[PDB]
């Protein structure tokens, strides 16, 4: 399949599907050109749930199955926020 | 305009909790107003009475979050074939992500602080305005 | 039924998902089509247990319901420099801050 990267402010580089994480159109325009996207404001921690959601959003859109909760930690839930807010996510 | 319509035709349904939120069923009446029903905890199941016609949403019964019926917001009863009954199934949506990092900080913050959380002013906004069924029923009309 | 995974190499994480029925050397190929070195110069561990690579990912503890799509499970990756094989190191993630008071 086709994957890119997405690295955190950190240095973490996340290898993700490419249709995974088309997902989301900010992603999709961030490519376009590139496999490669920098991402200086959002750190590992964030970034890592970011892929994790993208596979549970390809995963369980559309499903009659039981979709289960999407877990995020008190820890992270301000960060995350701010970064889903910049990214729409 | 979103009203029940008073068929007097009688139509049993089984209300299917398929999420881990406890479950708020809002009937809506003739008028149009939003009724609340008994709650539903996780993962039960109950038989209901409800009538032909009529207007189902479903909630989180402490946050008032949107959850899905048989895959969309609105359930209406229909005619019961060969006695079986209606099974309307009460799942969680795909929320965006953005949706369920507010309903997180909701659940932690007081709505007294959220003025006091560093984040930006935009989302303080987005974070007073919190699930309310009426809103959702006008934006839909 | 899928798996879903975290292959980590120092700071590189790759997130994937397999068959519970499909087998190390597959999740391999998968790397190797990935970070471009064969198989033969991988190693791929589960905490601190090398994996062989006929075991299929399901008999090495890798199931549906641990390795979820909102919870994937690890598994390490380690490299052959040169003659020899590397150690397994995986950097962790960055730390989250202190709980801010109105949340505590
Ligand atoms: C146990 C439980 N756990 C989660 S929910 C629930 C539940 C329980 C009950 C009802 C509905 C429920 F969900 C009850 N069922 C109803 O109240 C239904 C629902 C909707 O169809 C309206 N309705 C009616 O009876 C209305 N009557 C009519 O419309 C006419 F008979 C003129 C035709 C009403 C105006 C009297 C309210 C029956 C009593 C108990």
């Amino acid at each position: 399949m086709m994957y890119v990267k997405l690295i955190s402010s950190d240095g973490h580089e996340f290898i993700v599907k490419r249709e995974h994480a088309l997902t989301s159109g900010t992603i999709k325009a961030m490519l376009s050109e590139t496999n490669e996207v920098n991402f200086r404001e959002i750190p590992s921690h964030v970034l890592s749930k970011v892929c994790m959601y993208f596979t549970y959003k390809v995963r369980y859109t559309n499903s009659s199955t039981e979709i289960p909760e999407f877990p995020i930690a008190p820890e992270i839930a301000l960060e995350l926020l701010m970064a889903a807010n910049f990214l729409d996510c | 305009v979103l009203r029940s319509v008073n068929s007097r035709e009688p139509s049993q349904v089984i209300f299917c909790n398929r999420s881990p939120r406890v479950v708020l069923p809002v009937w809506l009446n003739f008028d149009g107003e939003p009724q609340p029903y008994p709650t539903l905890p996780p993962g039960t199941g109950r038989r209901i009475h409800s009538y032909r016609g009529h207007l189902w949403l479903f909630r989180d019964a402490g946050t008032h979050d949107g959850l899905l019926v048989n895959q969309t917001e609105l359930f209406v009863p229909s005619l019961n074939v060969d006695g079986q009954p209606i099974f309307a199934n009460i799942t969680l949506p795909v929320y965006t992500l953005k949706e369920r990092c507010l309903q997180v900080v909701r659940s932690l913050v007081k709505p007294e602080n959220y003025r006091r959380l560093d984040i930006v002013r935009s989302l303080y906004e987005d974070l007073e305005d919190h699930p309310n069924v009426q809103k959702d029923l006008e934006r839909l009309t | 039924m899928d798996v879903f995974l975290m292959i980590r190499r120092h700071k590189t994480t790759i997130f994937t998902d397999a068959k519970e029925s499909s087998t190390v050397f597959e999740l391999k190929r998968i790397v190797e089509g990935i970070l471009k070195r064969p198989p033969d110069e991988q190693r791929l561990y589960k905490d601190d247990q090398l994996l062989d690579d006929g075991k299929t990912l399901g008999e090495c503890g890798f199931t549906s319901q641990t390795a979820r799509p909102q919870a994937p499970a690890t598994v390490g990756l380690a490299f052959r420099a040169d003659d020899t094989f590397e150690a397994l190191c995986i950097e962790p993630f960055s730390s989250p801050p202190e709980l801010p008071d109105v949340m505590k």
